[PDB]
């Protein structure tokens, strides 16, 4: 159907936009993982200085 | 047996059996009698189309919601809606299933008592229980603390909870919600020439609001940008053609949430009633409430609200606290998912209002220990 | 119709795939943000101890 | 076996096995019932959080000290505090350990008698002994003479001692202490 055709096209475009946000969330995940590792290391050094 | 987790709401009735992920049947709660005369004989014309059937014949009906602001104003229509929900959308007789309705905070008692009386006398359920619409939305997030802002379509209420102990003196209920935003959008569309008046065309304006409107991160900058460029004007095709172009009406309709002075309401926006609700709490649980702010309800689905609200609260709150806004993708059905989880618990299985208890104390049993 | 049928099916599958991806990535971003914040609180504890 | 050196105090309960340098478990002596209603089901909400647990949930509790000025005003709460101290902070059953409580000077007799009756009937210790809080503080200094001013949180008392012979007629007990300074 023509309207179902437009709807399916719009939904697939919405899927692709969700995939663009999937990319952005992947970037957030990776950078925050770097942050997690850096925090582990910095906390270790801070506790050592405390000792 | 299984429990029926119904959720009356105001605008969309969501129902389904306990223990699933999503409601089985979701349909608008409108009952519309025909208004014209009718000349074809034997066409099988009914006297009232309810639910999703009246969203297809809305061209010749006069739709009228039976729930205005949380409270129920037309009990016969609400009974009709419930009867439809039980028999045609789920096809399970209520004689063999417990029910778990939901109710907004700070609602009139008579509404709740009449609800339980109907459920026990007309539909004759085995046992029913009424729960506050915000505790369920907190269940669904898997938390146990946090302050939940459940901006439905009828009424926006903001219930803070800590460690499972609700704070009854800090509930801030505000009556601005999706319906007032629909009316305000329908009122500002007239500034371009489009006039929607009929109660059927309110549905078209609602669709426009859902598909196009978004919440601006900064209001003045957006007002200045939309007045110079034309990168915002998005067009939309009415149910008959004649496309329309929405300019700066896009972010002015949902801005009413943060400035209720637009529709003449005195109170402060949803960005400041949350901070006030927090500040009424004790001084030692404010950090946890700051960090676990939860959004729920349909109207909190505007694209870009989880950032505007965080910016506003960060402006209001002390600079040291961390402000985090939980906005799950399944926001619309959050209350119902929480209701399913609560009904599926074993510890909760003895809190139902059993029918013999109602027979002994009357409808006023709901205010008693079985809350 | 058959063309519309295939279009509809493919768009629906793409939409569901994008939704699942973005939802799981949202869960991941939640987890990594939790990592960051809890590490920050460790940082504050260490700062107080050292001072 | 080893002896349990408990020290009720008023504000911080300090306990530990005899022969060490520092108390094993130090935690405020407060018992706080929740005061709001509570809507989450199955959260496992207890009826009274004692000790250091009620200093973390204090946002929704009503903390109340069971010891006002040296004397004990609420015996059920004090029994709860002792039970917590024995079973959860030290994890040693009292049936196999002598106890050495401490008591301020010039306190009511009934307080001390009730304390010993509880320790012998409820917890069923093998043997308990009550000592004046100032003589111990003189022990710790390694002296044998001297006048010790033990300004606790409940009550400030000033016991002079010479050559091991305490002077009972020169004890000056004053009820100003840390709690009044907080107020
Ligand atoms: N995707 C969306 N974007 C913007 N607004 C929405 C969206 N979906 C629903 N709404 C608004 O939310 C309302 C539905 O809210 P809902 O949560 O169903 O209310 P209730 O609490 O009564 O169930 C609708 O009237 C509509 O105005
Ligand atoms: N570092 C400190 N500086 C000032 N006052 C303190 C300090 N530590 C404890 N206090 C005060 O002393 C009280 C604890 O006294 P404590 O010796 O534990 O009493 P008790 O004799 O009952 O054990 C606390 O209530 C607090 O008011
Ligand atoms: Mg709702
Ligand atoms: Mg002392």
């Amino acid at each position: 159907l023509k309207d179902a055709q437009e709807k399916l096209e719009l939904a697939e475009k919405k899927a692709t936009d969700a995939e663009a946000d999937v990319a952005s969330l992947n970037r957030r995940i990776q950078l925050v993982e770097e942050e997690l590792d850096r925090a582990q290391e910095r906390l270790a050094t801070a506790l050592q200085k405390l000792e | 047996t299984t429990a029926l987790v119904c959720d009356n709401g105001s605008g969309l009735v969501k129902a389904g059996f306990a223990g699933d992920d999503a409601p089985r049947a979701v349909f608008p709660s409108i009952v519309g009698r025909p208004r014209h005369q009718g000349v074809m004989v034997g066409m099988g014309q009914k006297d009232s189309y309810v639910g999703d059937e009246a969203q297809s014949k809305r061209g010749i009906l006069t739709l009228k919601y039976p729930i205005e602001h949380g409270i129920i104003t037309n009990w016969d229509d609400m009974e009709k809606i419930w009867h439809h929900t039980f028999y045609n959308e789920l096809r399970v007789a209520p004689e063999e299933h417990p029910t778990l309705l939901t109710e907004a905070p700070l609602n009139p008692k008579a509404n709740r008592e009449k609800m339980t009386q109907i459920m026990f006398e007309t539909f004759n359920v085995p046992a029913m229980y009424v729960a506050i619409q915000a505790v369920l939305s907190l269940y669904a997030s898997g938390r146990t603390t946090g302050i939940v802002l459940d901006s439905g379509d009828g009424v926006t209420h903001n219930v803070p909870i800590y460690e499972g102990y609700a704070l009854p003196h800090a509930i801030m209920r505000l009556d601005l919600a999706g319906r007032d935003l629909t009316d305000y959008l329908m009122k500002i569309l007239t500034e371009r020439g489009y006039s929607f008046v009929t109660t059927a065309e309110r549905e078209i304006v609602r669709d426009i609001k859902e598909k196009l409107c978004y919440v601006a991160l900064d209001f003045e900058n957006e007002m200045a940008t939309a007045a110079s460029s034309s990168s915002l004007e998005k067009s939309y095709e009415l149910p008959d053609g004649q496309v329309i172009t929405i300019g700066n009406e896009r972010f002015r309709c949902p801005e009413t949430l943060f400035q209720p002075s637009f529709i003449g309401m005195e109170s402060a926006g949803i960005h400041e009633t949350t901070y006030n609700s927090i500040m009424k709490c004790d001084i030692d649980i404010r950090k946890d409430l700051y960090a676990n702010n939860v959004l729920s309800g349909g109207t909190t689905m505007y694209p870009g609200i989880a950032d505007r609200m965080q910016k506003e609260i960060t402006a209001l709150a002390p600079s040291t606290m961390k402000i985090k806004i939980i906005a799950p993708p399944e926001r619309k059905y959050s209350v119902w998912i929480g209701g399913s989880i609560l009904a599926s618990l074993s510890t909760f299985q003895q809190m139902w209002i059993s029918k013999q208890e109602y027979d002994e104390a009357g409808p006023s049993i709901v205010h008693r220990k079985c809350f």
